[PDB]
Formats: C-alpha cells, sequence, structure tokens
C-alpha cells in the first residue's frame, strides 16, 4: 500500500502563485494521483487526475488557474493568481490495489486580508456556575488575522496542562479570525491561588490577561 | 428458430422438364444466421418456374447409412403402416399384429343441468 | 492506429460479427485515459455484446471531463455530446506528436456557438453562418454574426491542456440478438490417451481420447451412438477426428482360498488392462498375485473365461 | 448534473449499528464505482470502502475490515454503508463518492475512480445520555455540559445580531459538549438596555432564556 507525502502547511498571498508538493513514496513511484479540494466548512471537491508523464484530465468546472506538473516520484498542484477562494486544505489521493489512499493535506492560507493581532478578554467564574460546584474560566480570542494561535494557562506563574479545551480558530463576519478557551477547575482550586493567566501566542507575539478571586 | 435463421439447401441434376423428380435426398444446413427477425410472410427475387411448401410439427424416423447420411424415411403421421414403422422403429415391418395408436371418442357439446326452478320468491309482490 | 477523425462528425465505427482482442487494448501503455463506464477493463474478455460502437473524435485537455454521462461545455453540448447512460469505455491519449502543427493545426474545429445542445451520437454537419442577432447574416460574417464552429490553435509548443487527445467511445449495446462480437477464448493442448475431464466447444464430459477412424461429414460436430451417447468429436483446430472412450472402471474382486490355509490372495480387476492398473492379463481382466500355469486341472474358484485359479504347492 | 445525497447517521452507543445510505442521481449509477470516505472532526480525509458497478468487488480500508458492510441496490440507484460494533473513533463525516473504472499498468488491474463527492453526513458514536445544557453568563452566555450536538444561541430572541459570534462546540473528556456565545456591546448601554441568550436544544427539548447583567 502507497503512502502520499504533503507538507502540513503552505500560505502565499493574494494573487501570488503556490506549487502544492505531494511526494508519493519512492516505492510505488510514478504511481497516478488526484487532487481534491476542501474549503472551509464545505465538502470535498475533485480537481484531476496526474499521470507520471505530466498528463492531467480536469473534472469539468475547475479553472485553468490550476495545473498539475510531474517529476520524479513527486507531483505539485499549481494554482496562479490567488484568490480567496482558493484557501482550503488540499488532498492528494492514489490507488493502490483495489484500496485508495490520501495525504495528510496541506493548509493552504491566504495572507492578502489584513494583519492583526488578537483581542483576549478572559471571564473568571460566574457566581452562579460556584454556587453549582463548578469553575470553568473562559477565555475568549477574537479579531486575529491569520487565524493561528497558541494558548497557554498558568496558575501563579505555573503552567496548568490539566482541565484545558481550545476551539481551533473561525473567521468572524468581518472577515476576522477567533477562538476560545475553557479551564475546568474544582472550586476548592479556584479559591486557594491568587492569580490565573490566560497567555495568548499569535505570530511569536504574546498577549497575557490575569484574573484573581476576590 | 429461436432467433437463428437457418437456411438449408441442396443442388441435384434434373432430368424431368415439368415435374418434382420422385427420389430423396436430405438437406444439408447452409447457414445459421445470427438476425432476431420475426418473419411472417416472405417475397422471392427473380431477374422459369417454382415450388413452396410449408413446414409443419412431424416426426420422422430417418435412415442413415454408414457414412452419416440420410438415405430414406419414414412419415409417422402418413398412413397407418408409416406408423407401424415407428411404432416398431424399423423400416420393415414383420408379419403380425402391433398395437400402433390409440383411439378415443371425444365429446361434442358440454350439458350441465340443474333442476327445473320452481317456488320463486316473492319478488313479484313489490319489485315486479 | 488512432487516427480519429473531426468533433462536430464524429466517426462512428460499428463492430459486429468478430472477435475483440481486448487484450491488446488492455495490455499498452501508450495511453493516458482509460475511463470505462458500466464495464469492468479488466474483465472486459468475458462480456459479450451485440453491438461495439467506436465513436473518433479529437478533444482538448479540459474537455475530457465533458467526455462522460451528464457533462455539459463547449464540446459536451454544442459538439460530442454523451447519454447521461453511455455504457462503454473513452480510450484517450495526447497526440500532440501527431495531429499539432507548427502553425497550428485549425483542421480540427469544436462547436462554441450553437442553437442547441447535441443528442446522444448525434452528428450534426451543418455550416451555415450562426445568426447570433436578428439581423440576417447573409453569408457575411460580422456582429451577432459568428460561425458555428472555431478551430484550435494546436501547436508542438503549446501547453497539455490545449494539446489534441484522440478519443475514442467503445458504446457496449445488447439488443435482443445472439451478440456477436466477444472476446478471445482460451484454448489448450489435447491430452491423447489419458483420462481427461474434456471441454470441446459445447461437448464435456470425462474420457480417454484417441485417434478416429471414421470419416465425418463436412459439416458434423461431433458424432452419438445408438444410446444417445457422444463417442467422438472434431478437434475444434486441427480437423482431426478423435473417439472417446468411458474411463476404465470395474469392480474389484478378491479370489483366495479361505484365510483357514493361508492369507495369500490374489486381486482381479474386472475388465482392466494391465497397463492401466505375478501379473497376468486374462479376457476377464487383470489378475495379480497367480502364477499361470500349462497344466489343467479341475475347474476350482471361477474367475471367468474359462480361466480358474488353484491354490497348490 | 450528477449529485449524491447521503441518507443520516447521528448518534448511536458504542458497538451498536448504523446503515448510511447514499441517493444518486443523474447518472448511469450501475456503470459506475462507488466509495465511502469519512472525515474525523479536525482530521483529514480517511478512506472507508469501494465497490464494483457489478460483480461486487468490494474493498476496505483494515481499520473497519469486519465491521463495516458496502452495498449497493442498482434498481434502486442506492449505495449502503453498514457499519457495525461502532466505536467512539468512528465519529466522523461521512462523504459517498463516485467514480468510473481503469486498467491502471502499474497495479495489472482495475483502480477505482474517485471524482465525485457527496455532501456528507454526521456519525456520533458515545456513551453519553442526552442531557440538556447549563447556561451560565463584551458579554456572553458559557453554554456547559450538553450532548449531543447542536445547540443555537439567538440574542434577545434575534433581535440582536450585531457583534454575536457563537463559537464551536469544545469536547471535554467528560463526554459532554460546551460551547460559548459572546456579544461585544456599547460600554455605556449596559444601564439601559437588557441582553438575554437564547439557548435552544432540541435533542432534549431543553429551551434556556438566561440574562447577562454585571
Ligand atoms: C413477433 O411479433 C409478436 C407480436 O405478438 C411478438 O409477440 C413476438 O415477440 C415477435 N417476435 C420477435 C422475434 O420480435
Ligand atoms: C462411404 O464412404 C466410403 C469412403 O471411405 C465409400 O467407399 C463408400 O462407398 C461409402 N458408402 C456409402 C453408402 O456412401
Ligand atoms: C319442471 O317442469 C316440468 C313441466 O313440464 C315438470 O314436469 C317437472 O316435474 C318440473 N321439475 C320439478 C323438479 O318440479
Ligand atoms: C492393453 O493395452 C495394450 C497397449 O495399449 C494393448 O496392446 C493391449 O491389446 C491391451 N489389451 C486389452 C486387454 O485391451
Ligand atoms: C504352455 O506351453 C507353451 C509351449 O508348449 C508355452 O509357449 C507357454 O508359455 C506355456 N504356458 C505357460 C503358462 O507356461
Amino acid at each position: 500500500q502507497p503512502v502520499l507525502t504533503q507538507s502540513p502547511s503552505a500560505s502565499a498571498s493574494l494573487g501570488a502563485s503556490v506549487k502544492l508538493t505531494c511526494t508519493l513514496s519512492s516505492g510505488h513511484s510514478s504511481y497516478a494521483i488526484a487532487w481534491h479540494q476542501q474549503q472551509p466548512e464545505k465538502g470535498p471537491r475533485y480537481l484531476m487526475k496526474l499521470n507520471t508523464d505530466g498528463s492531467h484530465s480536469k473534472g469539468d468546472g475547475i479553472p485553468d488557474r490550476f495545473s498539475g506538473s510531474s517529476s520524479g516520484a513527486e507531483r505539485y498542484l499549481t494554482i496562479s493568481s490567488l484568490q480567496s477562494e482558493d484557501e482550503a486544505d488540499y488532498y492528494c489521493q492514489t490507488w493502490g490495489t483495489g484500496i485508495l489512499v490520501f495525504g495528510g493535506g496541506t493548509k493552504l492560507t491566504v495572507l492578502g486580508q489584513p494583519k492583526a493581532a488578537p483581542s483576549v478578554t478572559l471571564f473568571p467564574p460566574s457566581s452562579e456556575e460556584l454556587q453549582a460546584n463548578k469553575a470553568t474560566l473562559v477565555c475568549l480570542i477574537s479579531d486575529f488575522y491569520p487565524g493561528a494561535v497558541t494558548v497557554a494557562w498558568k496558575a501563579d506563574s505555573s503552567p496548568v496542562k490539566a482541565g484545558v479545551e481550545t476551539t481551533t480558530p473561525s473567521k468572524q463576519s468581518n472577515n476576522k479570525y477567533a477562538a476560545s478557551s475553557y479551564l475546568s477547575l474544582t472550586p476548592e482550586q479556584w479559591k486557594s491561588h491568587r492569580s490565573y493567566s490566560c497567555q495568548v501566542t499569535h505570530e511569536g507575539s504574546t498577549v497575557e490577561k490575569t484574573v484573581a478571586p476576590t | 428458430i429461436d432467433g437463428y435463421f437457418k437456411i438449408y439447401s441442396k443442388h441435384t441434376p434434373i432430368n424431368l422438364v415439368r415435374d418434382l423428380p420422385q427420389g430423396f435426398s436430405a438437406l444439408e444446413p447452409l447457414v445459421d444466421l445470427p438476425i432476431g427477425i420475426n418473419i411472417t410472410r416472405f417475397q422471392t427475387l427473380l431477374a422459369a418456374a417454382y415450388y413452396v411448401g410449408y413446414l409443419q410439427p412431424r416426426t420422422f424416423l430417418l435412415k442413415y447409412n454408414e457414412n452419416g447420411t440420410i438415405t430414406d424415411a419414414v412419415d409417422c403421421a402418413l398412413d397407418p403402416l408409416s406408423e407401424t414403422k415407428c411404432t416398431l422403429k424399423s423400416f420393415t415391418v414383420e408379419k403380425g399384429i402391433y398395437q400402433t395408436s390409440n383411439f378415443r371418442v371425444q365429446p361434442t357439446e358440454s350439458i350441465v343441468r340443474f333442476p327445473n326452478i320452481t317456488n320463486l320468491c316473492p319478488f313479484g309482490e313489490v319489485f315486479n | 492506429a488512432t487516427r480519429f477523425a473531426s468533433v462536430y462528425a464524429w466517426n462512428r465505427k460499428r463492430i459486429s460479427n468478430c472477435v475483440a482482442d481486448y487484450s491488446v487494448l488492455y495490455n499498452s501503455a501508450s495511453f493516458s485515459t482509460f475511463k470505462c463506464y458500466g464495464v469492468s477493463p479488466t474483465k472486459l474478455n468475458d462480456l459479450c455484446f451485440t453491438n461495439v460502437y467506436a465513436d473518433s473524435f479529437v478533444i482538448r485537455g479540459d474537455e475530457v471531463r465533458q467526455i462522460a454521462p451528464g457533462q455539459t461545455g463547449k464540446i459536451a453540448d454544442y459538439n460530442y455530446k454523451l447519454p447521461d447512460d453511455f455504457t462503454g469505455c473513452v480510450i484517450a491519449w495526447n497526440s500532440n506528436n501527431l495531429d499539432s502543427k507548427v502553425g497550428g493545426n485549425y483542421n480540427y474545429l469544436y462547436r462554441l456557438f450553437r442553437k442547441s445542445n447535441l443528442k446522444p451520437f448525434e452528428r450534426d454537419i451543418s455550416t451555415e453562418i450562426y445568426q447570433a442577432g436578428s439581423t440576417p447574416c447573409n453569408g457575411v460574417e460580422g456582429f451577432n454574426c459568428y460561425f458555428p464552429l472555431q478551430s484550435y490553435g494546436f501547436q508542438p509548443t503549446n501547453g497539455v491542456g490545449y494539446q489534441p487527445y484522440r478519443v475514442v467511445v467503445l458504446s457496449f449495446e445488447l439488443l435482443h440478438a445472439p451478440a456477436t462480437v466477444c472476446g478471445p477464448k482460451k484454448s489448450t493442448n489435447l491430452v491423447k490417451n489419458k483420462c481427461v475431464n474434456f471441454n470441446f466447444n459445447g461437448l464435456t464430459g470425462t474420457g480417454v481420447l484417441t485417434e478416429s477412424n471414421k470419416k465425418f461429414l463436412p459439416f458434423q460436430q461431433f458424432g452419438r451412438d445408438i444410446a444417445d451417447t457422444t463417442d467422438a468429436v472434431r478437434d475444434p483446430q486441427t480437423l482431426e477426428i478423435l473417439d472417446i472412450t468411458p474411463c476404465s472402471f470395474g469392480g474389484v474382486s478378491v479370489i483366495t482360498p479361505g484365510t483357514n490355509t493361508s492369507n495369500q490372495v490374489a486381486v482381479l480387476y474386472q475388465d482392466v488392462n494391465c497397463t492401466e492398473v505375478n501379473v497376468f492379463q486374462t479376457r476377464a481382466g487383470c489378475l495379480i498375485g497367480a502364477e499361470h500355469v500349462n497344466n489343467s486341472y479341475e475347474c476350482d474358484i471361477p474367475i471367468g473365461a474359462g480361466i480358474c485359479a488353484s491354490y497348490q504347492t | 448534473q450528477v449529485q449524491l445525497v447521503e441518507s443520516g447517521g447521528g448518534v448511536v452507543q458504542p458497538g451498536r449499528s448504523l446503515r448510511l445510505s447514499c441517493a444518486a442521481s443523474g447518472f448511469t449509477f450501475s456503470n459506475y464505482a462507488m466509495h465511502w470516505v469519512r472525515q474525523a472532526p479536525g482530521k483529514g480525509l480517511e478512506w472507508v470502502a469501494v465497490i464494483s458497478y457489478d460483480g461486487s468487488n468490494k474493498y476496505y480500508a483494515d481499520s473497519v475490515k469486519g465491521r463495516f458492510t458496502i452495498s449497493r441496490d442498482n434498481s434502486k440507484n442506492t449505495l449502503y454503508l453498514q457499519m457495525n460494533s461502532l466505536r467512539a473513533e468512528d465519529t466522523a463525516i461521512y462523504y459517498c463518492a463516485s467514480g468510473y473504472t481503469g486498467y491502471d499498468y502499474f497495479v495489472r488491474g482495475d483502480y477505482y475512480g474517485l471524482d465525485v463527492w457527496g455532501q456528507g453526513t454526521t456519525v456520533t458514536v458515545s456513551s453519553a445520555s442526552t442531557k440538556g445544557p447549563s447556561v451560565f453568563p463584551a458579554l456572553g452566555c458559557l453554554v456547559k455540559d450538553y450532548f449531543p450536538e447542536p445547540v443555537t444561541v439567538s440574542w434577545n430572541s434575534g433581535a440582536l445580531t450585531s457583534g454575536v459570534h457563537t463559537f464551536p462546540a469544545v469536547l471535554q473528556s467528560s463526554g459532554l459538549y460546551s460551547l460559548s456565545s459572546v456579544v461585544t456591546v456599547p460600554s455605556s448601554s449596559l444601564g439601559t438596555q437588557t441582553y438575554i441568550c437564547n439557548v435552544n436544544h432540541k435533542p432534549s427539548n431543553t429551551k434556556v432564556d438566561k440574562r447577562v447583567e454585571p
């Protein structure tokens, strides 16, 4: 069973071009492949099949800015004059014996729309929640571009790893991103510190919000 | 037959001017055309005299020679002697008595009877 | 050979009454496109159809997706349209080095503007100048007057998407008919003088085949005896006549003085020749273990055919 | 114009079974090969099964071999996927797909193409009971500990929409979901207007109006 190796991420600016590369294993080289597109919140779409000779066969209705080419054990999807809609996951797939195999996928991100550092508001546990024996800290991140963030919680400057959940980013109605993080604690744990930190890292830069029981 | 148009033929010398010689030859298969044609009428093509007959679902007893050809035949429905030959499966009938068929008188009508209708329901009291 | 014809007037060849050697078509590596619809490409030899229609045309790469049931576009809709229920395979290949010309090969046209879409397998070859507007063209091209066909700029320097591809779809039609087009048939070597499980055309069975001394008429395929048993066949390849002898079989009987005297036995194989099984071939079969002698005696235990056995010192 | 519309999955207890369906229209279904592909929440595409147009030459991804069964009814243009002994790793969106058949020289047999994708159907496998959420109180609503998806959040009965952003659910190690809805408001409107988030959870007939004050 052959295996397809795709780079996990790629980006280029609006109007630029990219060369997504899907290198199948040297074993089963010269195998043909297909390219599929997955836009956000959508189903997959078939692009083209690529043979070892460089010859493609497109589906109907897919634009000319997408071309395929081939070299050694490597296969390339090329997208010219990038548009906002080309931001998507691109899965190459191939065939084995009866079975077919996908690659990990490539998240292509368009950076044309404005850069933006995140808004970070951190909510302590509601009083109504404590009277119910629970305590959650809700940390909301909004209005950033590109939508890629890393989140770390610190209790009295000590990194908590348990009780943490985090959404992955999703764009807002004004074309910027947002994501939320949660830190679950017991009510004792809430009371018996002097602070808790929500630390949001966005393109090397870090925002820090701190709350305390009072 | 069953989607195949089968044509058999024979070509022989003729020594009669206006007749069909009283001889015997078996026609050999010529073609078996795999054509799905439903045929109910036909017509000949000519640029002379010809004969046209029709086939029937009859049983024949065919005499093969040592070389695989048919030299004679008996039509089992032609007469009681041919029928006897077919029953014995022999071309020569020996002296004797043989049972060859089974006579059955057929019904000519269908007679249905129920008793005479009397004691009618007093329907003429109101209906009539 | 390929040499596919134009697209508005695609070339339909009817294939019938022949042996479809699909294996040549399957085994070669000359093709980049071999999509199949309704049939299995590797099982094509076993699929018998009444008619095979070879639709030959040249199209551009981007339109290959349109050569399929349910597709639309300038070629699929105004030049070469396939039915939604198309049954058959589209075999296409890159023909840049065969059809392309240095100055652009414009002898190949596709329809861009036409009044309607084509019907499945419709061959529309009208050349009337298309009137796009309300002004009669009267043979003069101009505004709202466009030729219904347009040429391809096929050049040796063109990209793959603009290179010609030759496409030929095998429409498989099964009608209320014998279905005369099939792939090649398997055949094996003839084995003589041994029991084999044989199949000669439609005649099957188990038996020993030997050279026949019978003379068949030119049209007789097999021989049958007085009991409706096949006893001879004509070899479908070399026109040799072979006799079919049922495989030797028979009862196995043990001839012995009682275990009261000796535990030595002789075994008779009834109607079996000794080359098939103190070995004595007799009229009753193959007798193994007995020493045949010339001195005659009163018959002791019967073995048949005048031969008798006895336990002697 | 071809279309593949999957019939439904939903929520089931691990070890139970589900029949997914795929309705095909717009092409001669009984001549094309037919796939199942699935995508776990936030994972890539994973190929599941394929069936031949006729002669049922089925192939399976080994992660479902023995449990799942592919079949088709050509008289009804319908593709089936029977899932058995369902596992929490079977939670995913399940797409069906169609394709043609080609004799690839590289494997000396028939590869099945995948050129047309369906819209999708969701299959959730959990040991969790149907459960309504808890609703606790830029301002917003914490929609805590419900199952299964989804919950809808409107503000002021829908009369409030600018600045609203409802986040994706988070799935905790408890097996229960949580999401948040936040709205940024003009700071001075707090003493005059009222903000009420409307949380609606049809799977447990729960409807909650929670008013959010300072
Ligand atoms: C011939 O016509 C009759 C009309 O009743 C039809 O039933 C029959 O099937 C036809 N045969 C063929 C070979 O078409
Ligand atoms: C049968 O064929 C042989 C030729 O081998 C011929 O000599 C003989 O006369 C033929 N007999 C008949 C009755 O046709
Ligand atoms: C029917 O009517 C006839 C009159 O001729 C009579 O003789 C006969 O007995 C009647 N049948 C019965 C069953 O009464
Ligand atoms: C047995 O086989 C041999 C060799 O074929 C043959 O010469 C001999 O006549 C056969 N004998 C019988 C019993 O048929
Ligand atoms: C019987 O005797 C003849 C000559 O007298 C000899 O050829 C033959 O083999 C003998 N038979 C046996 C069974 O010894």
